[PDB]
């Protein structure tokens, strides 16, 4: 308080739209980091498939790669369904 | 000029030659030369008279028509071969256009008429600095792509460079266009020991470096830029001129002093790439350089000059600036001759 | 196809329409008629000369502020990537470059008009 | 019918830049307690035809230091473009569905200032070349602002094409979600069109009559189309971006009834603040932008840029 | 200079697969679920070749595999397939938002008449593994033999013969 | 014929050039600059690209209607020159138009011109690539790496736009 | 060719200035159709 | 309203580009197979077109390599009618 | 480069960009990703000198690809040549050539 | 080594002839100038949109970038000859010589 909130009131009494201006662009910095939807954001960008799924040949071992579209092992997007 | 403001201008300019130093990509090291010519124009303009304007004029347009060159060059580079990677350049045409698009900016071919004009306009210091740091982004790049030159065309270039500012340094009093001239043929004598082997390239580079701050900021404390002000500084201050002789005797290369050493080494270089006319050509014209060496030596130490009364005050007043450096800068510039094989630690 | 065709029907139908509005309308003139307009009484003579323009710091700062918004404009397919972080850094670090741009440009006289 | 299509985007608009002079008269008179043209005919529906008519049968007069070539190309330039700004709009289906239709929309209307550029310097007037340079810096000044809005709105589209606008907009209006910035887009609407309380291109008190000045009988009734076009046209924009409407797959008169009223209403909304306000001076609506606007608008796209982020909504660019 | 073989045109007579591609949009799921196997064969082998004039073979059995799909639906869910593809031939976008319903009755038919589900959403986008029985190419790019290796640098230093060696300067 | 349309609109890119390269009044060369730009804009977009020639149109109109501004402030005079008014500017149009009229010539019916690099003219279309962008457009995804990829350049260019402001200024300080 | 100035600044030269001086007067609607105003002005400001 | 709906049209688009998917490969075999047909009726044509030329050793590659090379759209219309090249080359940036 | 710092820091600032066989947007593979990648996995590290002599028909190969007129200037002739013959009767085009 | 390219690299080097000559003025000059970075421009972008160079787009914007900053440094230079000189002419440019 004091000086700084003297300053603040000062500063929206004088220039009301730099101070929206500053509010929303440190509002804009420091929100993102905080939120936990960006992970999200970053996996809806990973789910969504531009290029072919190319097939692997399969020289037996590996078990996760699915054989089949529909056969349950290999990567699943219900939470993207959900959300 | 605000100091920060000044300090900012400065740091772009030496960001800009640093990445033309550091970049592979041939588009990074043009944005290099971008942020140096537009953080250059500035610091000319600092002083701000008339002759500031005209010089950071002629300056500009100069360095922008080379830079568009040199992304003509860039581009059929790419177009014939598909790589911005800074190692040779897969076309001949585009080569032997960029090697004048890079010298524009050395000024040293017959685009050299800037450089002089520019040096005179310009402030000492600043002029210090374009003479100076403004000289190893280019050369940087010259020293990369040497593998693929054309060496008559790089030859006749370091040649024209030499040839001209050695006669034009004849016929000029301003200090500031003699040591532009100066600049042009220390120029043309790195430049022709460029294609056979670059460390000698940097050797010179560094020696002339070193050599031209030194005479820069002995001109600075001095305070002169005509030749009878020059000559003035033995009444009030004689141990300035002192230096000067001897520092101008480095500048025409007499040996057992340091500017010996590169011109030296440059002989020695060519001459065992079977180069044997070129090498004497250089060295009979250097004597138009040492001419006006010695014409400037003489009217400033060798013989005392009529001085001036109110100097009687300029005697009681000392200096303020430190000029930091010159006391090792002189020490570089004339005595390193006997670590010359040091040369080695650059290869 | 379609985008000249339609480019040539606007300035076809434009010159036209001049055409008609330049000799149909049996135009008669004389040389006072044609004269300059100077709120009646005859102009001093210039329209020529040099024109102060006391914004020419503030013009020619619009160049390189719009020249920014070429970087800006590829964002709404920049973020759709894989690597949102930097992305967002990088955004960010134009709109706050560009802030600091026009903050000093204010501070320092800059968007102020010459007088 | 590639040609009726074109036809059917001309003749129209033409007909509707006709009409708005009339609903211009109409609307301002009866704010100032007038009632506006009334006598041509049934409540004056024939008033833009008779201006129409003597607009180009009045002698266009040339003036002896005009530069002929410029004082004849800008008109051109100016109705061609406001003309062709119409055909990317997407008016249920856009007539042309173009990839990037926001970017060539400012294309063309960053063009049309050229228009007003060289008709006020081949004019050769004091007058004339003063409203030419009052032009230059407005444009400019809420340019940056126009780009920058444009960018912050479209950011929740998913890319530049004005037809995923409807899809975006399908279940609430994108008002709701960029209300500030609608508000200095708006604003930015009424000055590129160099109209009211922005129009000091002209400034009929101060400058007589700007660039028109020297501009008579044909000429300016093609300068004036310009104009209105422009002004149906950036309203039109208006609508599409923030207000959207309903689009019925199978019935698209729907939308095209709905977009028109959301285009009218825009337009009455125009010439409503045209009769309510003194006019700006110069550098004020200069200062008003890059000391008001700017700051705004550019913390409004960084709060923009990261809020798709923040709640996982980054819309499709397909 | 060389020879570009190509196989004549007797290799490459498919019975050619004729539906539109609003046909194809309506049963896009289905075909996929229940068509994998010859598609990914295919695609594996034009990957791994890098050569169309390679794998017309397994081009040949992805549209007989796809004939055969198409003749089901039509043996089986003849109307609602009908109904669907025409609501998606509609759409400019041909987008599966409006048509829901129809997808619902092509959906439901397909269940229980062919035993069919349509894959969940990705399900349709995951690598699969498949077991082709062709060898692995060993020079899919038809490199040629790369240049040896420059003699590698090696061994221990010792002080510079004489020194430097340069002029008078013996240190 | 549509056969060609670059080569016709590369040709008024010239002309386009010719104009305002032959030194005529400042607002004549940024309409020939202008006309230039718009071209080229429609080459770049007849050659499969969108953003870049609509980024060409819009940059290069704000630059040219500065330099616009500029003009009949700074640098106009009380009598201002067409390409056809001085001899000189007459001259030069005379030899760029003529120019390019003959190198045209020479590429059009013989196809393999050597100027400075050969030149086999047969049709723009020859060289277009047979190819599959799928649900993405090259361009878009190129341009759109700049955020992600190329973090330095974005330093680089941001740094070099603050510095040219403050240069922008320092310069037309005066005193 | 005289040697630069020993300030190496060229002196000021002359005035330049070519301020315009348009007739604000008759038939202009702010001016009311009967007043002449001459105006020395230098671009917008007066 | 906006974060669900743009959250809707991503699995709408993720569906889309799925389905996408699953049609590609029957669009690359008839693909290969039209430009290798459309190759051969080339070669075909150039037989007999190259048959008095002194030395045009017809079918000849021209990368010394044998990988194949992705054909250049000219190589693969040269012979065509004027609306298969105009329609081939400038289809989709004119189709508006 | 000339003081390559970015090899000591092993930070990448523009070697991603330097050919075009890197890494690209969705993985969008180059016009001509394979002959720029045997070329490059032909002369790596043998040496900036040894590689004109050594790996040249994969730099021509590389080269044509880019630009392609040992390829288009057979097309010219044989279009050239083509609508030579057919002018005074020689050849006609087969019907699939016209529609 | 195809026709496009050689109509834009040589209407660069008519740009770059215009701008190694003048006549009276800085802005026409300066106008060549950045035809010249119009020329480049284009044939950057035709190279790199036909080799499908995909991450090299970016390198037309950046060349755009550097050449409005460049554009904006030169006409402050006219600004500060029109201001010491009244006009912009650069045969009146003269006080270096000596
Ligand atoms: C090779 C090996 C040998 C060489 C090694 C390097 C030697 C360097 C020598 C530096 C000499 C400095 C000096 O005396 O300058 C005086 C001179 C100014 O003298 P002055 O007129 O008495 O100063 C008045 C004030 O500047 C009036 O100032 P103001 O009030 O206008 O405010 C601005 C002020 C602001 O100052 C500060 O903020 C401090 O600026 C300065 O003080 C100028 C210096 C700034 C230095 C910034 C360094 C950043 C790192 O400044 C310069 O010449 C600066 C030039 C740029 C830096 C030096 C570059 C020289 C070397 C280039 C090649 C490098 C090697 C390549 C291989
Ligand atoms: C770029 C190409 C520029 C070609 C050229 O010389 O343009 C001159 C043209 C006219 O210059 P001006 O300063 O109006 O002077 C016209 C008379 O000399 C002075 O005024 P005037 O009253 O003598 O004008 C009539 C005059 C000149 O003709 C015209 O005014 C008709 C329109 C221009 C025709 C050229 O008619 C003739 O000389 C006889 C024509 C038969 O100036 C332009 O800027 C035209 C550029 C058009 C580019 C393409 C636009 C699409
Ligand atoms: C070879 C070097 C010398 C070449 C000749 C020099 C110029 C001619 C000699 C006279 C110069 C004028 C002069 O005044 O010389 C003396 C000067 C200092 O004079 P003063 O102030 O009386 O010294 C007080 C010392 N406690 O002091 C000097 O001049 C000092 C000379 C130093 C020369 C450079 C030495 C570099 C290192 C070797």
């Amino acid at each position: 308080a004091g000086r700084i909130a003297s300053f603040l009131k000062n500063a929206w009494a004088k220039e009301p739209v730099l101070v929206a201006s500053f509010a929303i662009g440190g509002l804009a910095i420091i929100l993102p980091s905080l939120s936990p939807y960006t992970n999200y954001a970053i996996r809806i960008n990973r789910a969504t498939p531009y290029n072919y799924p190319v097939p692997l040949r399969d020289d037996g071992n590996m078990p996760d790669v699915p054989s089949h579209p529909q056969d349950p092992q290999g990567p699943s997007l219900e939470w993207l369904k959900n959300l | 000029m605000n100091p920060i403001i000044y300090t900012t201008l400065i740091m772009t300019v030496m960001s800009g030659t640093m990445l033309v130093m550091i970049s592979s990509h041939w588009l990074l090291i043009w944005i290099g030369f971008e942020m140096n010519l537009l953080a250059m124009i500035p610091v000319l303009m600092k002083n701000f008279n008339p002759r500031a304007t005209e010089a950071a004029t002629k300056y500009f347009l100069t360095q922008a028509t080379a830079s568009m060159m040199l992304m003509m060059a860039i581009i059929i580079n790419l177009l014939y071969s598909g790589q911005w990677t800074i190692t040779k350049m897969f076309n001949p045409v585009a080569m032997t256009m960029m090697t004048m698009a890079l010298a524009m900016k050395l000024g040293l071919s017959p685009f050299h008429f800037w450089v002089p004009e520019v040096t005179q306009g310009i402030s000492l210091q600043a002029g210090l600095l374009l003479l100076t740091w403004q000289k190893l982004a280019p050369l940087s790049v010259l020293c990369q792509i040497s593998q693929s030159i054309n060496p008559n065309l790089m030859l006749t270039m370091a040649m024209l460079s030499i040839l001209i500012g050695g006669w034009g340094g004849l016929n000029q009093t301003q200090l500031r266009k003699i040591m532009a001239y100066s600049s042009i043929a220390h120029m043309g004598w790195m430049t022709a020991v460029l294609p056979y082997n670059t460390t000698m390239t940097i050797l010179n580079l560094l020696i002339y470096i070193t050599m031209t701050l030194a005479m820069f900021m002995l001109l600075i404390h001095s305070s002169a830029t005509t030749t009878l002000s020059l000559s003035h500084t033995w009444n009030k201050m004689p141990v300035i001129t002192s230096l000067m002789m001897v520092t101008l005797l480095s500048m025409g290369g007499l040996p057992p002093l340091s500017g010996f050493m590169p011109k030296w080494m440059i002989i020695q270089e060519m001459t065992k790439n079977e180069s044997i006319i070129m090498p004497t050509l250089m060295a009979m014209t250097a004597l138009l350089n040492l001419y006006f060496y010695m014409r400037l030596a003489y009217s400033s130490s060798l013989t005392m000059f009529p001085s001036t009364n109110n100097m009687k005050m300029k005697w009681q007043f000392e200096h303020t600036k430190q000029m930091k450096l010159l006391p090792t800068m002189i020490v570089l510039s004339t005595l390193v001759l006997p670590m010359t094989p040091a040369l080695s630690s650059l290869n | 196809m379609n985008i000249m065709l339609t480019l040539l029907t606007n300035v076809t139908l434009a010159s036209l329409l001049v055409l008609i509005a330049f000799w149909l309308p049996q135009l008669n003139a004389y040389s006072e008629k044609t004269s300059p307009y100077e709120c009646g009484f005859d102009p001093m003579g210039s329209a020529r000369l040099p024109f102060s323009m006391k914004f020419f710091l503030v013009a020619i700062t619009f160049l390189l502020f719009d020249l920014e918004i070429a970087l800006l404009l590829p964002l709404p397919w920049a973020s759709q990537t894989n690597n949102l972080k930097t992305m967002l850094t990088m955004a960010l670090f134009l709109l706050i470059l560009l802030a600091a741009s026009l903050a000093y440009e204010w501070t320092q006289k800059g968007l102020e008009w010459a007088e | 019918m590639f040609m009726i299509n074109i036809l059917s985007l001309i003749i129209p608009i033409l007909l509707a830049v006709a009409f708005l002079t009339l609903v211009e008269r109409k609307v301002l008179g009866y704010m100032q307690l007038r009632k506006g043209p009334n006598v041509v005919g049934p409540y004056g529906l024939l008033q833009p035809i008779a201006d129409a008519l003597k607009l180009v049968t009045k002698e266009p007069l040339r003036p002896g230091t005009s530069s002929i070539s410029m004082f004849i190309i800008a008109p051109i330039l100016g109705l061609s473009l406001a003309l062709t700004m119409w055909v990317p709009l997407p008016m249920p289906y856009p007539l042309i569905n173009m990839n990037l239709g926001v970017l060539f929309m400012l294309a063309m209307s960053s063009l049309a200032v050229y228009s007003i550029l060289w008709s006020g310097w081949a004019s050769n007037s004091k007058y004339a070349l003063i409203g030419a340079l009052r032009a230059v810096a407005q444009t400019i000044s809420y340019e940056v602002t126009l780009a920058i809005i444009l960018l912050s709105v479209l950011l929740m589209n998913g890319s530049y094409t004005l037809s995923t606008l409807i899809t975006t907009q399908e279940h609430i209006w994108m008002i709701f979600t960029s209300w500030p910035l609608a508000m200095m887009w708006f604003i930015s609407t009424l000055a590129e069109t160099n109209r009211a309380p922005f129009d000091l291109t002209e400034g009929e008190s101060e400058l007589v009559s700007g660039f028109n000045v020297e501009y008579a009988a044909g000429p300016f009734a093609m300068f004036f189309m310009a104009e209105y076009a422009n002004i149906i046209m950036m309203n039109a924009f208006t609508a599409i971006l923030f207000l959207g409407a309903s689009h019925d797959p199978h019935t698209p008169e729907l939308y095209t009834i709905n977009f028109v009223l959301k285009t009218l209403a825009l337009t009455i909304t125009f010439l409503w603040i045209r009769a309510s306000y003194p006019r700006f001076r110069y550098d004020q609506l200069m200062h008003l932008l890059w000391k008001s606007f700017l700051p705004l608008t550019l913390a409004l796209c960084m709060w923009h840029i990261s809020l798709p982020i923040m709640t996982a909504s980054i819309p499709p660019q397909s | 200079p060389g020879i570009v073989e190509l196989p004549t045109l007797e290799d490459l007579k498919v019975q050619e697969v004729k539906v539109s591609s609003s046909v194809l949009k309506a049963a896009a799921h289905h075909y996929g679920a229940q068509c994998d196997k010859p598609n990914k064969e295919f695609m594996l082998c034009r990957w791994e070749e890098k050569d169309p004039r390679r794998c017309l073979e397994e081009g040949k059995l992805v549209n007989q595999c796809a004939l055969d799909f198409f003749r089901q639906i039509k043996r089986h869910c003849a109307e609602p397939f009908t109904e669907y593809w025409t609501c998606i031939d509609y759409s400019g976008l041909q987008l599966f938002r409006h048509c829901r319903k129809q997808q619902a009755k092509f959906d439901e038919c397909v269940l229980d008449k062919l035993g069919w589900v349509r894959p969940d959403l990705g399900e349709l986008s995951k690598v699969t593994k498949v077991k082709t029985d062709r060898p692995l190419p060993e020079n899919p790019y038809h490199s040629r033999a790369r240049p040896e290796p420059n003699p590698e640098a090696e061994g221990d230093l010792k002080p510079a013969k004489h020194g430097s060696r340069l002029f008078f300067w013996t240190m | 014929m549509t056969m060609y349309i670059a080569f016709i609109l590369s040709t008024i890119f010239v002309i386009g050039f010719v104009g305002f390269s032959s030194k005529p009044s400042p607002i004549y060369g940024g309409l020939g600059l202008i006309v230039s730009g718009g071209v080229g804009c429609g080459i770049v977009l007849n050659f499969g690209g969108s953003f870049l020639g609509l980024m060409v149109f819009l940059i290069y109109l704000g630059g040219m209607l500065v330099v616009f501004g500029y003009t009949t402030a700074m640098a106009t005079e009380m009598y201002p020159e067409v390409w056809v008014s001085n001899k000189t500017v007459f001259g030069a149009f005379v030899s760029g138009l003529m120019m390019e009229f003959c190198m045209v010539y020479y590429a059009l019916k013989e196809e393999e011109v050597e100027i400075i690099f050969k030149f086999n003219g047969l049709g723009d279309w020859v060289i277009y690539d047979t190819g599959d962008s799928g649900f993405f457009s090259e361009e878009a995804m190129g341009i759109a790496a700049l955020y992600s990829y190329g973090t330095w350049l974005v330093i680089v260019t941001g740094w070099s736009l603050l510095i040219g402001v403050v240069v922008i200024m320092e310069i037309t300080r005066g005193n | 060719w005289k040697p630069p100035p020993w300030n190496d600044v060229d002196p000021p030269k002359d005035t330049l200035v070519s301020n315009l001086t348009l007739n604000f007067g008759p038939q202009h609607p702010a001016a009311h159709g009967v007043l002449r105003l001459v105006m020395e002005l230098s671009g917008e400001m007066v | 309203s906006m974060m669900k709906w743009n959250r809707e049209r991503r699995r709408l688009q993720i569906e889309d580009f799925e389905a996408r998917i699953a049609l590609m490969p029957l669009f690359q075999a008839e693909k290969d197979r039209r430009v290798l047909q459309m190759l051969r009726e080339n070669l075909e044509e150039e037989a007999i077109i190259m048959k008095d030329v002194p030395d045009w050793k017809v079918g000849e590659s021209v990368f010394h390599t044998t990988r194949w090379v992705t054909p250049m759209m000219g190589e693969l219309y040269g012979l065509r009618t004027n609306e298969e090249i105009l329609s081939a080359t400038y289809g989709f940036i004119w189709y508006t | 480069p000339f003081f390559d710092v970015q090899k000591r820091l092993g930070l990448d600032l523009d070697r991603w960009m330097t050919i075009q066989s890197a890494e690209q947007p969705h993985k969008i593979p180059g016009r001509c990703h394979a002959f720029e990648k045997e070329w490059i996995e032909c002369a790596h590290g043998i040496g900036g000198i040894r590689a004109e002599k050594e790996c040249k028909i994969e730099f021509d190969d590389f080269v044509e690809c880019l630009l392609r007129q040992k390829t288009m200037k057979r097309l010219s002739a044989i279009k050239r040549q083509r609508d030579k013959l057919i002018k005074e009767g020689k050849y006609t085009p087969p019907p699939h050539h016209l529609g | 080594m195809p026709l496009v390219y050689m109509n834009i690299i040589m209407a660069f080097a008519i740009a770059l002839a215009g701008l190694l000559m003048y006549r009276s003025h800085l802005m026409s000059s300066l106008l060549c100038l950045e035809g010249m970075m119009l020329s480049l421009f284009i044939m950057s972008t035709l190279i790199i949109l036909n080799t499908h160079f995909t991450l090299a787009n970016m390198m037309p914007i950046i060349l755009l970038v550097f050449a409005a900053c460049e554009a904006a440094l030169g006409l402050s230079l006219l600004v500060m000859v029109s201001n010491t000189y009244g006009t912009d002419y650069v045969q009146n440019l003269n006080l270096l010589q000596c």
